[PDB]
């Protein structure tokens, strides 16, 4: 990545996009993306929302919903923590500090 | 007054004047006061009741009409709105304060007074293309804000003490044009450093912004 | 046996004697416990009193002290168990009980040399007979008349409620004795104004013991005073009024009042997002700014205020909230000193129900007694900010149960819990701010719910007591209809399931539909509720 520990364990969410070949999803990447450029023309199974409403449902759900935490099963979690911590420290692929934990709070909020 | 039939036949005036004259006017307020009470959307839901409801609610003093659904209820309303702006939405904003006040009597005591904002006007305009031939007209513009002072208080209704006797001069109304001079006091004819009454003084909030082009939408260099 | 006459046959007894008081830790057993204190003070009666929270600790004291007092005296407690079965006295004690329960039992009715009711032979009682209760062809008429006792006791047995204020009891004793000073009434009414806000009894019989004490404010009132001879500010002055049955309105804002009084916030909705433009709407309808309605209500402008009483009245009455007012009362002393008696009944109660870890029950007891004094005003002000932490504390438990449906229909009654950890679960831990809890989280979901089933139906609800032992606290409420007569059945519900699971219960609390239970035999113990009520 090139990138340090300090500006790594700062992102919850590390996300890793490759482009490798697969000629079945390829075949389906290609499809979808000739049905966009026909979609769009000037003129997962499950479906989305319209933007409009998805724009609506964002706004209703950041200011006038506030989800407040009861209980999330410690045990499980700091245990998860642990042992994400002995990985880390034997393969070195990425710093998990205290972080890590905020962000399992902060995601299921 | 009588109710006039036709407001569309100006008789050669122009709609200035034409609704300045109390005939027109009065006929102005009761067309814009029926379009609040009785306009209705696609799914029949009166939708100002449930605008004044919420503004009522949120003590928000204002009020956002559709020009879009002004111009298909009432069509001379929308046509004398761009041409004669200032004089139309005082019009508007007494016969508001009319519809907000029988639906809510006691809102005097958080207003004094409604405004009758408009929203969706198809008169849109670039600022590098605003000419002579727009001025005195509701114009839509769109821009950047790089420029705002603080919220400063500005008069509106401004009462000055007399130099020399106990007198008040009388209302003055500010006109963003000019500083208003109070002229003589009627009582004793001085016209000395006189001096504004700040507590008999209505005040307003006055805010200043520079807005220029977009810059994706001015041209390179 | 009933006292016939308080001044006579009770007060020229113990009047001689050293005294010892039992008193329960409720706002009316305060009230009443400062009254017989200043007739005991006036008439330098050597008494001692001790704070007793339970059954328990009434027992632990009693052995304690039955050596060195012939003379007791059980304010809340008592009436309604057989105290010579429980505190087995010797012979020539004597206990004199004044206590609101109801029914009282049949062997302290019926025991004529040792136990003395301290109770209104006026009040809701129907006693069984004495030949009904207590003593071939001749052994089968025995057995059926044994039958008969069953059913019968049973019958009688069955509900239990509360009677007249002991602070009203005690009111009357000194009225008697004519030692009856404005702040003596004054406890009185805070000792109804305690039943009433804890829903103790029905709004008829709160409405007539109001009557009875207007009485007696218009004497202290004219004791000294009329329409043009005036006594110092220094003086206290109880004055009816007919105000709003908002909670501490007058000390916080009235948006806070109108938030965390039970009543509004059950029928606007609050713990649902949707509820605030509800009560948004009705400030709208009453025409007051949500500057004025949010700013603290001393600080809220004179103008908006002078008719605010007849104006929620009228707002509330079309929006279908029809008793806003209530008959009650206020005291003013000095020149900014004034309370409702619901308030000074919310800041004692909080004393006594601190969630305070340091110091003890029995040292919040002793908060709560001092604050009913006003040489501790400071005290009655440090609760009345606790007032204000309760609650709010109990809307967000309240929302926390609805929003999470925790309160799920098992037939025969609702059933709610809280869960051991999550907030302010070891504030409810204790068994009255728990009844509390589960009487406005019952009207809050009467007005939530849409089915015509679920408005009627009573509600039982668990709390974590002990970790060290494991146990429980379960409290039983009955419907929250305008109907009701405030009487419930699960004193006798809970101990029926308890002996049919043979559960591992134990009955501490003075209300018997109160109950500490191993964390373990809830599950077979509400089996048994299922099955009992059918
Ligand atoms: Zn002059």
């Amino acid at each position: 990545v090139d990138l340090t520990e300090p500006i790594i364990s700062r992102f919850d969410i590390l996300c890793v996009v490759r482009d490798t070949v697969d000629p079945v999803q390829d075949e389906m990447l290609a499809r979808f993306v000739v049905g966009s450029h026909v979609r769009h023309h000037p003129s997962y199974g499950v479906e989305p929302l319209p933007q409009e409403v998805l724009k609506k449902y964002i706004i209703y759900a950041k200011e006038r919903v506030h989800p407040k935490l009861n209980q999330m099963d410690q045990d499980k979690v700091a245990k998860m923590y642990s042992d994400l911590r002995k990985e880390s420290m034997a393969t070195g692929s990425i710093p998990i500090t205290v972080r890590h934990i905020e962000s399992m709070i902060r995601m299921a909020e | 007054i009588e109710s006039i039939e036709n407001l569309e036949d100006l008789k050669g005036h122009s709609v200035r004047e034409w609704v300045s004259m109390a005939g027109p006017r009065l006929e102005i307020h009761h067309r814009f006061k029926n379009f609040l009470r009785t306009h209705v959307d696609s799914h029949g839901h009166n939708v100002f009741k449930e605008r004044i409801s919420d503004m009522c609610k949120e003590n928000r003093e204002s009020l956002v009409v559709n020009y879009e659904d002004l111009a298909a209820r009432e069509h001379v309303l929308a046509y004398f709105l761009p041409e004669a702006p200032a004089e139309l939405l005082q019009i508007f904003d007494e016969a508001a304060l009319e519809v907000v006040l029988a639906m809510y009597p006691k809102y005097d005591r958080i207003t004094n007074h409604i405004h009758v904002r408009i929203s969706h006007l198809p008169l849109v305009e670039e600022l590098r293309s605003l000419r002579q031939l727009h001025l005195n007209q509701l114009i839509r513009t769109s821009g950047v804000v790089t420029s705002c002072t603080g919220v400063l208080p500005q008069l509106s209704m401004v009462k000055y003490n007399c130099n020399k006797c106990n007198f008040v001069l009388g209302p003055f109304c500010q006109s963003q044009n000019q500083e208003v001079k109070p002229g003589s006091c009627p009582e004793c004819q001085s016209a000395g450093p006189f001096e504004v009454n700040m507590e008999e003084t209505i005040y307003q909030n006055y805010q200043r912004i520079r807005i220029q082009e977009s810059p994706g939408k001015v041209a390179a260099g | 046996m009933f006292v016939s006459d308080f001044r006579k046959e009770f007060y020229e007894v113990v009047q001689s004697q050293r005294v010892l008081l039992f008193v329960a830790s409720d706002v009316d057993a305060l009230c009443a416990c400062k009254i017989l204190q200043a007739l005991f003070q006036c008439d330098h009666v050597q008494y001692t009193l001790v704070p007793v929270s339970g059954w328990q600790e009434l027992e632990t004291a009693f052995l304690e002290h039955k050596e060195q007092f012939h003379y007791f005296i059980l304010i809340n407690c008592g009436a309604n168990v057989d105290l010579l079965d429980i505190l087995q006295p010797d012979e020539d004690t004597i206990f004199f009980v004044c206590d609101t329960h109801r029914p009282v039992n049949v062997v302290n009715v019926y025991n004529d040399t040792q136990i003395k009711l301290l109770i209104k032979q006026d009040d809701d009682l129907e006693v069984p007979a004495y030949e009904d209760i207590f003593r071939t062809m001749r052994r089968r008429q025995r057995r059926e008349w044994e039958a008969r006792r069953r059913d019968i006791l049973f019958d009688y047995e069955q509900y239990e409620y509360h009677g007249t204020s002991s602070a009203m009891v005690m009111f009357e004793l000194a009225w008697m004795l004519s030692k009856d000073l404005n702040d003596m009434l004054w406890w009185a009414i805070v000792g109804l104004t305690d039943q009433w806000v804890q829903d103790k009894i029905t709004q008829m019989k709160y409405v007539t013991d109001v009557g009875v004490l207007q009485r007696h404010v218009s004497r202290h009132n004219h004791r000294n005073e009329d329409e043009e001879n005036t006594l110092s500010v220094d003086c206290t002055r109880i004055s009816f009024e007919y105000d709003l049955r908002l909670v501490l309105y007058q000390h916080w804002s009235l948006h806070d009042s109108l938030c965390n009084t039970s009543y509004t916030a059950a029928r606007f909705k609050l713990w649902s997002v949707h509820g605030q433009k509800r009560l948004q709407e009705f400030l709208a309808d009453m025409g007051l700014p949500l500057k004025q309605v949010k700013q603290k209500f001393q600080a809220m402008d004179i103008s908006l205020k002078e008719n605010l009483r007849e104006m929620i009245e009228e707002s509330a009455n079309k929006f279908g909230m029809k008793d806003m007012r209530v008959q009650t009362f206020s005291i003013h002393f000095g020149f900014k000193h004034k309370f409702l008696a619901s308030d000074v009944v919310f800041a004692t109660m909080s004393l006594m129900e601190s969630p305070e870890k340091d110091g003890s029950g029995t040292d919040h007891f002793i908060q709560a007694l001092d604050s009913l004094s006003r040489s501790n005003l400071d005290k009655l002000y440090h609760g009345l900010e606790l007032a204000k932490k309760q609650l709010r504390a109990t809307q967000q438990t309240i929302a926390s149960c609805l929003c999470t449906n925790l309160v799920i229909s098992q037939g025969p009654f609702l059933y709610c819990s809280l869960m051991e950890g999550t907030p302010d679960v070891m504030l409810f831990s204790r068994p009255a701010s728990l009844s509390l809890l589960s009487k406005h989280l019952l009207k809050s979901f009467v007005c939530s719910t849409k089915n015509r089933r679920c408005k009627l139906l009573p509600l039982v609800m668990a709390a974590p007591l002990s970790m060290e032992h494991g146990t429980v606290t379960v409290v039983g409420i009955p419907p929250e209809t305008d109907s009701s007569d405030r009487k419930n059945f699960f004193g006798r519900a809970f101990e029926k399931a308890a002996e049919s699971t043979s559960s591992r219960m134990l009955h501490n609390h003075f209300d018997l539909s109160v109950i500490e239970l191993k964390a373990e035999d809830r599950s077979k113990f509400l089996d048994a509720l299922i099955s009992l009520l059918s």
